[PDB]
């Protein structure tokens, strides 16, 4: 399932940005 | 009216714009409690005005790490942005000063914690919750955009609860007052618009396109593109192939259609007729937008609290002391904060 693959991956955590 | 609320808020705006307040407290006037949270350049921590005793969440940032990540004028706008603006779902800035190790923003505490925590937790929310929280955003962003404000940096991480079960959004880091189209690479890879990811010259659309992410990721309880590395998040948000869970209605798979649009002269809230596109969609049918920003709808989730000061809301975090050089520094660069 789709959730599956979302709580088996690395970005559940708090996720951080991005710049540059 | 809606026209007539939003040019007397643009007046009141750019009077505090044109003449920003500085320098507006000390550090000693203030007990350090607890860390709510941490990032790459500071933390924000849970302290109590001891001339008042008022609780606050005071944003410390370390001026040498915003140097070297080249954030400098983000953290300027951020700063003369937040001691500007005035809506009920933004968290307020009471107070503003520098040492000569770091640069200090003073919030009004949101003791309900972030929408993250509770999402996560919880799993999803319904399709009635999730539309309460995306009618506050939407009236923020009318509001925002209003002004000329791109916000740039909507996700849960950056939305806390109150005692009233609102929303307040925080991290003005990458906000930006700009007329006309803007460049830099910046937000969170979920939540970019294809635009951004594709080097082009973007504006306030990509907050609708953000918009469009949040409203999925709440209703369906994960994003509409994930990945293990961004790069790969990327490849998915450029194609835009979305695609819903069984349980998402008929009307909110129309309405993300619109705002996860991949065309900008098709996607919702870019429109002529602008925000309008979004709040007579038939998802926000049901919602009284009016009740919304004067707060008198009833909150599907009301956060438990233990009383003034707790902090369980929030994730622990280890501590650090604050360390204030004996000399200056970077205060060329910080000289209007
Ligand atoms: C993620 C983040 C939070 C902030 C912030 O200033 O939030 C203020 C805050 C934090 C916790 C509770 N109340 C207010 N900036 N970036």
């Amino acid at each position: 399932t789709t959730y599956a693959d979302f709580i088996a991956s690395g970005r559940t955590g708090r996720r951080n940005a991005i710049h540059d | 009216s809606v026209k007539e609320f939003l040019a007397k808020a643009k007046e009141d705006f750019l009077k505090k714009w044109e003449n920003p307040a500085q320098n507006t407290a000390h550090l000693d006037q203030f007990e350090r409690i607890k860390t709510l949270g941490t990032g790459s350049f500071g933390r924000v921590m849970l302290v109590k005005h001891m001339e008042t005793g008022n609780h606050y969440a005071m944003k410390i940032l370390d001026k040498q790490k915003v140097v070297k990540l080249k954030q400098i004028e983000h953290t300027l706008n951020e700063k003369r942005i937040l001691q500007a603006v005035n809506f009920p779902f933004l968290v307020k800035l009471e107070f503003s000063f520098k040492d000569n190790s770091n640069l200090y923003m003073v919030m009004e505490y949101v003791p309900g914690g972030e929408m993250f925590s509770h999402l996560r937790r919880i799993g999803r929310f319904s399709e009635p919750h999730a539309r309460f929280y995306a009618a506050q955003i939407v009236l923020t962003f009318e509001y925002l955009h209003s002004l000329d404000l791109i916000y740039r940096d909507l996700k849960p991480e950056n939305l806390l609860i109150d005692q009233q079960g609102y929303i307040q959004v925080t991290d003005f880091g990458f906000a930006k007052r700009v007329k006309g189209r803007t460049w830099t690479l910046c937000g969170t890879p979920e939540y970019l618009a294809p635009e951004i990811i594709l080097s082009k010259g973007y504006n306030k659309a990509v907050d609708w396109w953000a918009l469009g992410v949040l409203i999925y990721e709440m209703a369906a309880g994960y994003p509409p593109f994930f990945a293990d590395q961004p790069i790969q998040i990327y490849e998915k948000i450029v194609s835009g192939k979305v695609r819903f869970p069984s349980h998402f209605s008929s009307d909110l798979k129309d309405l993300l259609r619109n705002l996860l649009q991949v065309d900008l002269t098709k996607r919702f809230g870019n429109l002529k007729n602008g925000v309008n596109d979004i709040k007579n969609h038939k998802w926000f049918a049901t919602t009284d937008w009016i009740a919304i920003y004067q707060r008198k709808v009833e909150a599907p989730f009301i956060p438990k609290f233990k009383g003034p000061g707790d902090t369980s809301n929030f994730d622990d975090y280890e501590e650090e002391e604050i360390r204030v050089s004996i000399n200056e520094k970077c205060g060329k660069e910080f000289s209007e904060f």
